[PDB]
């Protein structure tokens, strides 16, 4: 409801939105502010408009004022130009008249005026404070090359630390950064909720933390954690322009040294004692209601020639307020405006109606062309370009606090010197190094909530829960990642062993049958006794048919047992060996042979000692044999089916099977990778069973008594090898020990040691006895 | 971001018991509580309960055992059950979601964000 | 900017915002609607105050007009109160008069003004229009009866037809309303692009739909499809308040018939043609800018004294305006309400300041008062009480479409009475019976999307897929639902087949051995044959027995034989029949005993025929035996280790295994479920190694010649009953035929009948040649 | 109630290619698209690609061969692969919802949607 004309047809009037009421103004700012910043923006003008050369010398000067407030704050907003274009009311003799009000102070509290101004087409947002957007913006740009996720939350009732933290709230989620706590302190808060608060915030371990408290707000906060002496605490104090005011005490900066805020430096106001020092009592022509609250509130039953010094120094609490700053900073921009548009270029606007920037205004549409895209450079500060998202934003002091044992005080440090707005850039301008506060503990090492573990694991995620928290847990067997903190695991080469991460391998030692483990030396020291024997063996052979008993005996049958045991021994022989298929087409029929004609030596021995006997008849064949040939075509034909047999699984498909180990996961050992082999189980079948052949022929020869009692022996050796090698060959066949060493050739060797302990030995001591045979 | 839905408004005499349910989307119960508060239509809005961050509750005389509040931060959703409630207890059920204090609360008028307040009748 | 001070100090003024520029209303409009509605509200006015005892004779009559437009508009909305309160220039010789507007009309076109009453406090809504947000919950309301899923939609460019697809967007989903298509209609559309959308609607096959479109919209629409005359469609038409106007067409209903649409009947305005006759060229008193209108849209070169009927009568195409009609409605409850304050009670209201409700008025805050806790009862239509959701909403009138053969037109059935507000209910209200179109179609029998599927079946969804569209697939086995249509697919009970839902059923027939079917008259056939003779050959044995040649020979040795065969054959009897436990328990040593014994029979009379021979001492038992007793011992020892063994695993343990069947799946056979039984095998192995020993004293026998050669004939069969036995024992062991019918009964039965056949025949022969035996 | 955010926005060669993958929150795309249009900074809006709720597409004279569209109902999200792209790759991409016709969504006025906007620049 104030309205004060002033020097030129611009006229910075109005309502203040910044006071809400008769009362409350009178009893919160003007009791003891007052209006006086006015005085001083009409100063400067009424010095400047001197300097230059008749700037704006159109109107006077005239101060007259009246006292939600929605009503009386517009009606003052309400210029005359308005209610006068055409309004032909029969009894307003009215006349043309252009006053033009554009400061607007405290517009965050009282919006109505605001749309006021944007329905007229008058809006004038110089709120000139700079707004807690650009602070949020700077505590975010401050917690990226942090290089930590979360943060905790302190706030206030204060309606200015709201929008930082709502705003903290939808900017969080998109690069991830967690939030364990936010909540408000009061001007007075309980002792036992603040400490259940405190209690949850051990609880939580959230140790970074920003606080968007107020001095006087924040001062109990610092003094109940006093107590309990926690002092590993670092904080961010936003908005920290008092900084180290409230907290000056000593012993407190043991528990809140260390801590880091921004502000703003303000220009001290040249002469602001002597400017607030002209009003006096009584003595004021203008200002009327200045005079008004000096009598309301210094009731007027007597004090009526005080001054400001008898007064109780109002003077010392704001040594330099905001508000006043910003509104100084305001009306020079103003100003500059208005002498520019006096010495501007001659030329136009943009804005079609009231295109008339000349000595006389028309509605202030130069004034925003000159704060939209003009430099200021007043107060020595080089302001920017007004801007609407910012009007004036000047380089935020990133404050750092040093507690100094010499003074017992906090020195604070420039080394922030960083901005959001894009003067200077949208990256890093920040100092981080040389400083320390009791050591290098700001860095704070355990700040992630979580360990980069170990290699080839998953940072397993609870579900609904942030992704910042995040326990290890081991990869499935045979695969691991090369990196730690890898989220893709991916297999890994099959060349190592579980190597303190579970891995899998498959190359490792193969089992040959032979090698230079002491297995491979007993299975050759037992190969090459074998070979010895039979070596000695061949030479009392020899020994025995040089004798002319040859051919009054039968001298192929010692042959044929001699080529059996070779036979047989070096089946034994290609039983061990690297196995391949090669090896086994080699080895397979030749196992056949071996068993098959050993076995028919055994039996051409027991049937018939002596030679046997046929018709005498011309033929293709030869007479001397006597008819050997008959045993020699036997032997022959199981020798054939045997062959033929081998051939026709060889031509119809190779014998191969299924590659397989004794487990698939850990030994890779190669094997003969045949195939059940069914007709070699036939085969083998028939063979016992020509085994089983002829025992009442060794019986009709128990009976008799031949060539001094030899035969019995090859008969009761005969029942105990076959029996021994026919209950060993099942165990080879079913135990595991085939694969670490083979049971068959122990069992093939000691049956044909047996088999040539049977006769050989016997009939060595005989010839011993009498050489004659 | 803050959205709030109410669920189980019906009909039970004093003796009769009542399920409550809020849901609410995208927003994470976790980072700051959720109030309720009991408000008979053509008069002033009383907390009847209320539920800190934490996991604390602040009760009052006339709602001694007769109700009780759950709140987990997985489920983003909060559950009341009533049990033999006074004749009375008809009213609307109101939400809200706003930085508050332990006792400020209590007399709810500080919470930004206003729900649908649902209208449930018992008698 | 019109500017309409009529009677009294309310004065219904400002600028329209349905108008949005003076061409756009002076050629959309005024060419040929040009502010009429007004002068009739004055009339409804004048003799209404007339008969009224001075209702509001404070103010004058007086109309001055002057002609985006929000300037204007809010400028025509600022009365002179505003304007006056303190606002002292100097030059302003202002005097006190208040106005007040409330009537608006397009509100839905421009807002400001809107939020200029909002911010004031003269906040005024009557658009007085129901808006199409209640005929959106309509459409919904008979949604959820129709009992279907889904529906297609179709828009225009209208601006009001918007909020109805957006809303119809946000509610489908919580309901299951699946969306194909919404596109839109301009004022004139492509053909091969219409094409291809009808085309994509036949692909999409969503028959039922709902139309946004306006009159001259659908023209075309149902224009196109007439060509290719697929007729069996069906529409929703909303706001079809020209119902059958523009496609009142023959042979289009052959398409197009059948439609359901929502109305609203509106009263007819008494007098109309008399209310627009009255304005004349140049006589006219008031209203000076209608002159302007008038003389500037029959350019004034000429035509100055022609009358409406005169011009080419602009009064057919809007026989009753909906906006007039409405306007009409809002003016007559403002003048009811003016009427009510006049008349009202003593007593004041909520507000605070300006709470005079007198004769005269401050800022009309009495007639809000009126509209929102006030009925009205104005032009015959009983309106509902004014709310800011719905100012006043009639009952609404779903009309249904005929064809008429006898008229060849529509004929329109009032059969849809309902309404989406809270007067009559939120239920329904709607007849749906006793109409036809071709016949009954509507209920749309094939509008789900799936079909109900047989019992037992999971209606599987295709992954991101609304959930109306699923398709059947077939529980897994053993596992069935009875319902149609059960998502929880729940187990069945075992009892029942496949039963064309592939089932699983554990009772079954169960194999006792011995069944009516043809296999146990076989077993028994053979059982009883045995049987019978067992009696012949003991009939014998008592004929021998009887001659005093007993005690000559060994009648024991009969005697045996005959207990040997009865047990043998007992225990194959006890082999069939229902088993468990307690049988296997009295069968396994029946089995075990039987074998020993009766193959001790065959031992003692194969080694030696005649009687045995010992030392003669007395000792505890007594001396005419002449030494049987140790054979007796003999078999005796057998049978002691056989039924101590069997004890021994008894008392330990009952020997009870897994139960087990041939398949688990349909088979549930009983079995002997006793185990492995070792000792069983180690006594069958030794029976049958007992079997092999005695062979030599068969051939003792097959030297000597022995009673006239009968020990041979034993010795052979001997040889080939034991080994058919033998190598029919382990195809029974192996073969799965022991399940359908036991092969070790017929195997037993018919050793024995050779057992008998090696011995009885032969001596029966001998005794029927020499009686002396 | 509808939103959405832009991403993949990187500087690349004439022949490189460029990803770009928008996800919307809180709205099915099965009732409607969800259109991309490529403007000039500095002049007016201009749509390459055009997307139909019937998952249809509708290319300008140039797009063919360069521009590839990829959109779906199970996972309700956008996109737009570029390669072989033309030397003046400055420009940011506008992403608009709303019911219009072809045309209208040609000339991308119609939708009463509007997004943030984010632009990259290639210049390349």
């Amino acid at each position: 409801d104030q309205r004060a004309q002033k020097k030129g047809d611009i006229i910075l009037g109005g309502l203040f939105p910044i006071h809400f009421g008769v009362a409350a103004k009178d009893q919160d700012l003007k009791s003891r502010f007052r209006g006086f910043r006015w005085l001083q923006a009409m100063i400067f003008a009424i010095e400047e408009i001197n300097s230059s050369p008749a700037l704006l010398p159109n109107l006077t000067l005239g101060y007259r004022i009246f006292d939600s407030k929605a009503l009386e704050a517009t009606l003052s907003f309400v210029a005359q130009n308005k209610i006068d274009s055409l309004n032909l009311d029969e009894f307003c003799n009215c006349s043309e008249h252009i006053p033009s009000t554009i400061a607007v102070v405290g517009a965050t509290g009282s919006g109505v005026s605001t749309a006021v101004a944007n329905l007229l087409g008058l809006f004038y947002i110089p709120r000139t404070i700079p707004n807690d957007e650009h602070q949020a913006t700077a505590m975010a740009d401050i917690i990226e090359y942090f290089r930590w996720n979360w943060v905790g939350t302190i706030a206030a009732d204060d309606d200015y630390g709201r929008p930082g933290i709502e705003k903290f709230r939808e900017e969080a989620e998109e690069r991830d950064i967690c939030i364990d706590f936010s909540e408000l302190i009061s001007q007075y808060s309980d002792e036992e909720e603040i400490q259940h608060v405190v209690e949850v915030i051990q609880n939580s371990t959230a140790k970074v933390i920003v606080v968007f408290s107020s001095g006087p707000d924040l001062e109990p906060l610092i003094k109940e954690i006093v107590r309990r002496n926690i002092t590993g605490k670092i904080w961010l104090a936003s908005e920290a322009w008092a900084s180290s005011s409230l907290i000056a005490m000593p012993q407190y900066f043991h528990v809140v040294g260390g801590t880091i805020g921004f502000a703003l430096k303000a220009g001290q106001i040249p002469g602001f004692r002597e400017f607030l020092k002209k009003v006096h009592p009584r003595k004021s022509v203008h200002n009327g209601f200045a005079k008004e609250f000096w009598e309301e509130t210094f009731n007027p039953l007597c004090t009526g020639d005080e001054n400001i010094s008898s007064v109780e120094t109002p003077y010392i609490d704001y040594t330099h307020l905001r508000i006043s700053y910003n509104v100084y900073l305001a009306v020079y921009s103003i100003a500059h405006a208005l002498q520019d548009i006096y010495t501007c270029l001659p030329g136009r606007g943009l804005f079609t109606n009231g295109s008339c920037a000349d000595i006389k205004k028309v509605e202030a549409w130069q004034v925003l062309k000159h704060l939209r895209h003009l430099n200021f450079t007043n107060n020595m500060g080089e302001q920017v370009t007004f801007d609407e998202c910012g009007d004036l934003v000047g380089n935020y002091s990133i404050i750092n606090w040093h507690l100094s044992p010499e003074d017992g005080s906090i020195v604070f440090k420039e080394v922030g010197y960083y901005n959001v707005y894009a003067k200077k850039g949208e990256r890093l301008f920040i100092n981080e190094e040389k400083i320390l506060w009791s050591g290098f503990s700001r860095e704070v090492p355990f700040s992630n909530c979580s360990r980069d573990c170990l290699a080839g694991t998953r940072k397993g995620i609870i579900e609904g829960e942030p992704t910042c928290c995040f326990e290890c847990v081991e990869c499935p067997d045979g695969e691991y990642s090369d990196e730690t903190d890898a989220s893709a695991c991916n297999k890994c080469p099959d060349d190592f062993w579980s190597n303190e991460n579970h891995t899998s391998c498959i190359a490792k030692e193969i089992e040959f049958l032979s090698w230079t483990e002491p297995f491979g030396i007993a299975l050759t020291l037992f190969a090459v006794l074998g070979i010895f024997l039979t070596a000695f063996v061949l030479g009392v052979f020899i020994k025995f048919r040089n004798t002319p008993i040859v051919k009054a005996t039968n001298r192929e049958l010692s042959y044929l047992l001699l080529f059996s045991l070779l036979c047989c021994f070096s089946s034994s022989l290609f039983f061990i060996g690297e196995p391949q298929d090669w090896t086994c087409r080699l080895r397979q029929p030749a196992f056949g042979i071996s068993f098959v004609l050993c076995i028919s030596c055994i039996l051409v021995k027991t049937n018939r000692v002596l030679l046997v006997f046929e018709a005498k008849i011309p033929t293709s064949f030869h007479r001397k044999w006597w008819g050997l040939n008959l045993q020699f075509l036997l032997v022959f034909l199981c020798t054939f089916m045997q062959i033929v047999i081998c051939v026709i699984w060889l031509y119809t498909a190779p014998p191969s099977s299924y590659r397989n180990q004794e487990l698939e996961d850990e030994i890779i050992f190669i094997t003969c990778h045949e195939g059940s082999l069914m007709a070699l189980g036939f085969l083998i079948g028939y063979t016992c069973l020509l085994a089983a052949i002829c025992f009442f022929f060794a019986f009709k020869s128990r009976k008799l008594p031949e060539n001094f009692n030899e035969a019995k022996f090859i008969t009761f050796s005969m029942l105990i090898f076959f029996i021994v090698w026919i209950s060993f060959i099942p165990a080879y066949a079913s135990t595991y020990g085939k694969f670490v060493s083979a049971v068959e050739v122990i069992a093939i060797l000691a049956a044909s040691f047996g088999l040539l302990a049977c006769i050989f030995f016997n009939k060595i001591y005989i010839i011993l006895f009498k050489p004659s045979r | 971001q803050v959205q709030l839905q109410e669920s189980g408004g019906g009909s039970v005499q004093a003796g009769g018991s009542l399920r409550l349910s809020c849901a609410a989307s995208g927003f994470p119960i976790s980072t700051y509580d959720m109030g309720w508060f009991r408000q008979a239509p053509g008069k002033e809005r009383e907390g009847v309960v209320g539920i800190t961050d934490s996991f604390s509750i602040k009760y009052e005389d006339s709602v001694k055992g007769r109700f009780t509040i759950s709140r987990d931060n997985a489920k983003n959703a909060l559950y009341l059950q009533m049990n033999s409630l006074k004749p009375e207890d008809t009213g609307m059920y109101y939400c809200a979601a706003g930085d508050a204090r332990w006792s400020l609360l209590l007399r709810a008028e500080q919470y930004n964000y206003w729900g649908q307040g649902t209208q449930v009748t018992v008698s």
